């Protein structure tokens, strides 16, 4: 009866929460539609070949690493089906479980729009697409190629020469597998990404905890319970004490609604960033540095996370750097106009098993001396910086 | 609630072309209510032997917050007379009679329905031409079949269509004289008479008690066709009314010619929040009761008769305790 | 020795009886209620939160709530159906798969209103859209999926750049131009 | 201002051109995109090399080499654009 | 003196003798009442 005079205040709180929940459902639908690929290659046992990415394959429906990530996170999951029945028994309460407390409080947690199996299916389709994206600008065309072939094309792009890739193909596969193996032990308190996943779960738990704590809190009344004040107080005094409890509870709900609206706005902006990351890194190799992962990005794999998407970015890291003399360009002394400039490489002196001042081509990413050839050289206008060679001319300069 | 049955218009102000949530005394949605029927008295061709009445006078009901009455719900239709099932007559509108008492007492024979010194009596007269409200403290009369008299059965009011009801003139004391025979009128206070036009159109009557005085609402004065109820009269009664009764009316018609009488339905008024839609004319064509169902609660929440498609959280059911458990240290036993 | 056992939040969670048997204390739990409504067909269905339907009954005599009455559930009056979201009333499983639905119930579930008198809404499950599948050939030759037809489509995007500029006369708004208030 | 290589940043499909018009509280953007349809599966080769000269080899540019068995000899190789399926004679311009 | 003019009111608002160039909202003029209209029930006086 006291609440009835307040009237719309309870209704406005309910309407604001209903609108925020609908907005979250719209965000999930928009993100997953972008995540889905028009053409994909079906996942098969041994997908990957020499590259062991079996921790990304679904166990016959989630992945192994997705299951590990969901297992190592401390999350209390509402039953959804027969959850009320589970809380009917409950047993000794553990850590003030919010889900059992929710039925008494009256707050409820809505089930997520997409099932765990449904979300896994979108992730599995994306994993198949990465291998067959297509090197020749196949945005609208899918070329089904082995994962190994795709990795070699990406490595050629970073500047490692194809000949080195063929010689070190076993070594490259072994090094890639070691990095993937680390991810299984990757989840830990030290890992920043794992901490972010735990923090998001903690933030959701805090809002539910605040609602339960406020009911326990008593505002200007002998007892928190409305009934307890009624039995111990005369009716004129009862109205004043009940009104004080009503004002505090209404204020708590208004504050909770404002916090949820702020959280929803942040999540929607973050979801747009996740969609951009999936297209920029998971779908294609990214030239931009540090947008996806540190070092030179090669490939990215995305798996579902409790409150978001978890992205793992494989990167190329240089080591054992050495300093070598290099030339901007090489020109024939006999013909000044004829000149060559290295493509995705630097011309370098070859003092090893060769005459002094010999010139060789090396890939920018990895140091391998190679004979200069028309394929690795582009003809350019003569410059003062370019060196002039009177002898031992590389074939492109042979007039 | 969709046809706004038994809705009292806000007496404070009028609203035009707007939909608002209003808190006022209102009947429950889907309420069947209490139905009372008036029948012709037993007759033998030329002389009516006795009045034919139900036990409504014996029955006593709490006034509560007041009540709304549906009058002449069925009119100009084929009907069967209550006194004779075989006889069939066209249904005609009839006007209810109400006796309201602050306190209730037993009769001389111990029968229920007797009332204390403070009583408010409303009875229609002259075939419903006029309605009269008076405190008129009732004193029992000793007579054959009378309240203080031996062989008392029930108190009733009667009219004769052949003499009392005529196109040229309608007897305006016929019901009052019948009431006088059962009860003497002593220390009468205010007496108020309101004229009523004659029609078969359905009408709504409501009575409530307020600190200023008892309030009487009639649809005919402002919205006879609509059935919206607007206050037409104020009664200076300051004692709280805790009980009310229906006074049975019997028509002493000739046995050969009888008229079926429309039943009147009484619905209790409870404080309720109702979504009210106001037309450009300002009458309430349609209303919504939030309490009746979850969908109605949503309509009140958005204050609109139309709610968009979706899934909406609604009030949760609460577990009801099977029993009460008390545990305390023993009171101890006195020793003999 | 202390019969009353309280939690960190000072809520009684345990009691020691005179009989000497310790009894755990749990607050009576409310049953969550939600309504699924379609405006076009005017069809209404009730989902009872996460309850397994043993507790719920058509009369609902055991549980008391402020609302005077439940949805009629007239006509077919089908018995309550247990679903992953929870016990539901007025829904009949249709075993139908929809790429998209106007009303979602949760986890994959939709309530489909019957076309217009309209029948009780039918429970349905969202079906994942399947991308075209191209096999990877064991041989050096690789399968390629290439379109033989093309279409033009326009995507419309709105980006707000400005909000309404409002200047308020604070003195006039607070005092309504009354000198005593000023 | 310019065609965008990135996909989904402006619009779904392959963005070609965009037009912007004023809106009451912001700017309204309409993006025209290229949408593929009637996809077919054909055998393709990463590169073609002369048997007589192993060193001499060609790779398709913005295209995939495709086997043609229609109105052509068996084992014939043709060039098709990645976006649209059209068999075309292999030439120096389309090969690197 | 803030009361004398709108510009002085701005100087008092910022509590500075110097105000930066710009367009500033100031107190709005309110229409004066031209006359008084009274309508009362004919008779119906309380009885003393």
């Amino acid at each position: 009866q006291l609440l009835r005079e307040y009237g719309q205040f309870c209704s406005k709180i309910n309407q604001a929460l209903h609108g925020a929940n609908l907005r979250q459902d719209d965000s999930v639908r928009n993100l997953f539609a972008s995540v889905k690929s028009s053409q994909s290659s079906p996942i098969i046992p041994g997908f990957g070949g020499d590259f062991n990415l079996t921790l990304l394959e679904p166990v016959s429906a989630r992945s192994a690493i997705e299951d590990l990530l969901f297992d190592k996170v401390t999350i209390a999951d509402p039953g959804y089906m027969q959850g009320y029945d589970d809380c009917m028994q409950q047993g000794p309460a553990s850590a003030r479980d919010l889900i059992c407390a929710q039925y008494v409080a009256g707050y409820k947690v809505l089930p997520p729009l997409m099932d765990v199996n449904m979300e896994a299916a979108y992730t599995s389709s994306l994993l198949g697409s990465i291998a067959g994206v297509g090197w020749t600008a196949g945005l609208s065309s899918f070329a089904a190629i082995p994962f190994a072939q795709s990795i070699f094309y990406r490595l050629n792009g970073v500047g490692i020469t194809q000949q080195v890739l063929s010689e070190n193909q076993k070594l490259i596969a072994n090094k890639f597998n070691q990095a993937l193996g680390a991810m299984q032990t990757g989840f830990t308190t030290t890992n920043e990404a794992f901490q972010k996943v735990q923090d998001a779960v903690n933030n959701n738990a805090q809002a539910l905890s605040k609602l339960a704590s406020e009911l326990s809190n008593t505002f200007g009344a002998i007892s928190a319970s409305i009934g307890d004040i009624i039995q111990r107080l005369d009716p004129p005094e009862q109205d004043a004490q009940i009104d004080r409890l009503i004002n505090g509870r209404l204020t708590t709900l208004n504050a909770f609604v404002a916090q949820q609206l702020v959280r929803s706005e942040s999540a929607a902006l973050s979801a747009q960033l996740a969609k951009d990351k999936v297209n920029e890194c998971v779908k294609a190799q990214s030239k931009r540095s540090g947008f996806c992962g540190q070092g030179t990005h090669i490939v990215s794999f995305v798996v579902n996370a409790p409150n978001g998407l978890y992205f793992m970015h494989v990167g190329y890291y240089p080591s054992n750097h050495i300093e070598v003399v290099s030339a901007y360009g090489l020109c024939d002394a006999a013909n000044p106009t004829n000149c060559i400039a290295p493509v995705n490489g630097y011309f370098i002196k070859t003092n090893n098993t060769r005459i002094v001042d010999e010139w060789s081509y090396t890939g920018s990413s990895f140091y391998a001396p190679e004979p200069i050839t028309s394929l690795n050289t582009k003809y350019v206008a003569p410059q003062v910086t370019y060196q002039n060679i009177s002898t031992n001319l590389p074939p492109p300069l042979l007039g | 609630v969709s046809k706004a049955d038994g809705i009292i218009y806000p007496q404070g102000r009028t609203y035009s072309n707007i939909t608002i949530t209003y808190q006022g005394l209102f009947p429950y949605q889907g309420d069947h209510g209490d139905m009372y029927v008036y029948s012709a008295g037993h007759a033998t061709g030329t002389t009516p032997q006795k009045l034919f009445v139900a036990n409504y006078s014996q029955d006593v009901k709490q006034f509560a917050n007041g009540f709304v009455v549906r009058i002449g719900a069925a009119a100009n239709s084929t009907g069967t007379v209550i006194i004779s099932p075989s006889t069939s007559a066209t249904i005609r509108k009839i006007y209810p009679a109400f006796m309201l008492g602050s306190s209730v007492g037993n009769f001389s024979d111990g029968k229920m329905g007797r009332f204390f010194n403070h009583t408010l009596v409303l009875l229609p007269d002259g075939c419903g031409t006029l309605l009269r409200a008076f405190y008129c403290i009732l004193e029992p009369r000793s007579g054959n079949h009378c309240p203080a008299g031996n062989s008392y059965t029930s108190f009733a009011t009667y009219h004769t269509p052949a003499t009392d009801c005529s196109d040229g003139n309608y007897n305006r004391n016929a019901s009052l004289n019948s009431f006088k025979e059962y009860f003497n009128l002593r220390n009468c206070t205010f007496m108020y008479t309101y004229n009523i036009t004659e029609d078969e159109i359905l009408e709504w009557f409501g009575i409530t008690q307020t600190a200023q005085g008892v309030h009487l609402f009639s649809s005919r004065y402002v919205d006879l066709y609509g059935g919206n109820m607007f206050q037409f009269a104020t009664l200076p009664v300051y004692d709280t009314i805790k009980y009310y009764s229906i006074i049975p009316h019997s028509i002493r018609s000739i046995q050969s010619d009888r008229k079926a009488w429309a039943a009147f339905y009484v619905y209790k008024l409870q404080p309720l929040t109702f979504l009210l839609d106001f037309s450009v004319d300002g009458y309430i064509r349609r209303a919504i009761d939030c309490g009746f169902n979850d969908l109605s609660q949503l309509h009140c929440s958005y204050e609109s008769f139309d709610v968009e498609s979706g899934v909406y959280s609604v009030s949760s059911f609460e577990a009801k305790p099977s029993g009460s458990v008390v545990e305390q240290a023993e009171g101890v036993e006195c020793d003999f | 020795q202390q019969r009353f056992v309280y939690d960190a939040y000072q809520n009684l969670v345990g009691y020691y009886s005179d009989d000497g048997n310790y009894y755990c204390l749990r607050a009576c739990v409310s049953v969550p209620v939600s309504v699924i409504y379609d405006k076009e067909t005017k069809t209404h269905a009730t989902l009872f939160g996460s309850v397994a339907c043993e507790h719920i009954s058509s009369t609902m005599s055991q549980y008391s709530r402020s609302t005077r009455s439940m949805l009629k559930r007239r006509d077919s009056t089908y018995g309550p159906l247990q679903t992953p979201v929870g016990c539901v009333l007025g829904l009949v499983n249709s075993s139908l798969f929809v790429e998209d639905c106007k009303l979602p119930l949760g986890q994959s579930l939709c309530a489909l209103p019957d076309t217009p008198v309209p029948g009780e809404m039918r429970l349905a499950s969202i079906a994942f859209n399947h991308p075209i599948q191209v096999d990877q050939l064991n041989s050096s030759y690789f399968k390629l999926s290439i379109p033989t037809n093309f279409s033009f489509g326009v995507t419309q995007e709105y980006i707000q750049t400005t909000i309404q500029k409002v200047t308020v006369d604070c003195k006039q708004y607070v005092c309504n131009g009354f000198q005593k208030c000023e």
